[PDB]
């Protein structure tokens, strides 16, 4: 249920 | 490999064209390809790989919790014993999200990480190898379990510790780093307390240095910074 | 086949499993594995079939359009000339989108028309056999185009006599035929008033023929009817 | 852009 970061960062 | 073939400007070329396709297995063997080509990732190579694979293995793992509640109704008290077909289908699935998890983490031991000494890129790649160590641990039942967490573990924190000695606290990378270390802490290593904390720090640490940063780089971070809120809200 | 060790009651609850978990290809599969028993299908089983295929091919449409249009464009007045990259990977989803529909034209043809005498199995395998033709179609560029064409005119055609003799006009099985026979007409067949006076004869004599059904049946109905009503509004 | 039938029916 915890949400964790999307694919693409900086 | 079947990539071995192609020039690695038209791998690149056609992971982004599968990625407007929404063909996101293609665009993670168009990326593996490029991998193997021998040459480091460029910033936009290592995202356009990290969404391949993160698409692929999400498609997987809602497919096994699906998959793992029938399997776990189908054993509970006053339910019809079916035969062996729901527990042969999710070991199906789950064998195949380890395939991509340890095909991930091929790419990353061979030879991505050890060629990073940039932070962002070093950095990038450690937190990957724990995302796809934590997707292991996720069905993991016990055997290896233990050793898989550590692994998981002993990736973020390398991650951690490089990013808190060389990246400012608003950086994004730093932020989905200590966001999904948050998650291990919580989901995974049965501590919430230590995902509440990081979460709160991580938050904290980056608003108090969001003044420093332009308004397109001031609309990451806070992107990132609101999936933290959101945990926090969704854990206490 | 690599399901031909596979029990036929397994491959279809298999099917059922992996349509809860959205895993069409895998869906697609057992359900190929099921026909390739040998004996006749069910009603569910056809829908199973028809389920699986058409999600499977239906990514492949999606991905082929994004596709082409980039690649139209890259031809446009004013466009830099980029390299062969888009045209083979849109070749490339083409080429595995014909397979798939030649894979479920083999199983029609090899048994499942022939064996099937029942208007409601028979109508419902020669619709099939016209989408199928009718998705090679919206990628054929002339040289056999033409007759892909009329191969899916004329499976369409012998289901609709079947249809009009054997079933009421609210049948959906029938409505679902006149549906897809429209858009054929509409967006293949460049025949838009057949199109057009199709979708609304087969509108008009369902509506006529509701009072006879359930409740239950009336709503399957209408949902059909729905659909031809929102084409006639796009078409009119 | 013309809608076509669902997979299943009847
Ligand atoms: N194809 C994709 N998914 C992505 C490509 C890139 C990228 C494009 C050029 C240089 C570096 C990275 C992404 C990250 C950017 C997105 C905009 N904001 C700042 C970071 S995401
Ligand atoms: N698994 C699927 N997608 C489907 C299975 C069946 C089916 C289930 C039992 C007997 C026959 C057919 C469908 C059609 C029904 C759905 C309800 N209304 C009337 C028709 S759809
Ligand atoms: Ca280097
Ligand atoms: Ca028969
Ligand atoms: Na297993
Ligand atoms: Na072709």
């Amino acid at each position: 249920r915890s949400h964790s970061s999307p694919a693409s960062l900086q | 490999g079947a990539m071995g073939s192609m020039e690695r400007a038209s791998l690149i070329q056609k992971a982004k064209l599968a990625e407007q396709a929404e063909r996101y297995e293609d665009m993670a063997a168009f990326m593996k390809g490029a991998v193997e080509k021998g040459e480091e990732l460029s910033c936009e190579e290592r995202n356009l790989l990290s969404v391949a694979y993160k698409n692929v293995v999400g498609g997987q793992r809602a497919a096994w919790r699906v998959l793992s509640s029938i399997e776990q109704k189908s054993n509970e008290e006053g339910s019809e014993e079916k035969g062996p077909e729901v527990r042969e289908y999710r070991e199906k699935v789950e064998t195949e999200l380890q395939g991509v998890c340890d095909t991930v983490l091929g790419l990353l031991d061979s030879h991505l990480i050890k060629e990073a000494g940039d932070a962002e890129s070093r950095v990038f790649y450690l937190k990957m190898k724990g995302d796809y160590y934590r997707y292991l641990a996720e069905v993991a039942t016990g055997d290896d379990k233990k050793r898989i967490i550590d692994s998981a573990r002993s990736a973020y924190q390398e991650a951690m510790d490089i990013s808190k000695k060389e990246m400012p606290p608003t950086n994004p990378i730093r932020l989905g780093l200590a966001l999904n270390f948050s998650v291990f802490h919580y989901e995974i290593a049965n501590s919430p307390e230590e995902a509440i904390s990081l979460a709160k720090t991580t938050f904290d640490e980056a608003m108090a240095d969001l003044h420093t940063l332009s308004e397109d780089s001031y609309k990451d971070s806070t992107l990132i910074m609101q999936l933290l809120r959101d945990n926090l809200t969704l854990w206490t």
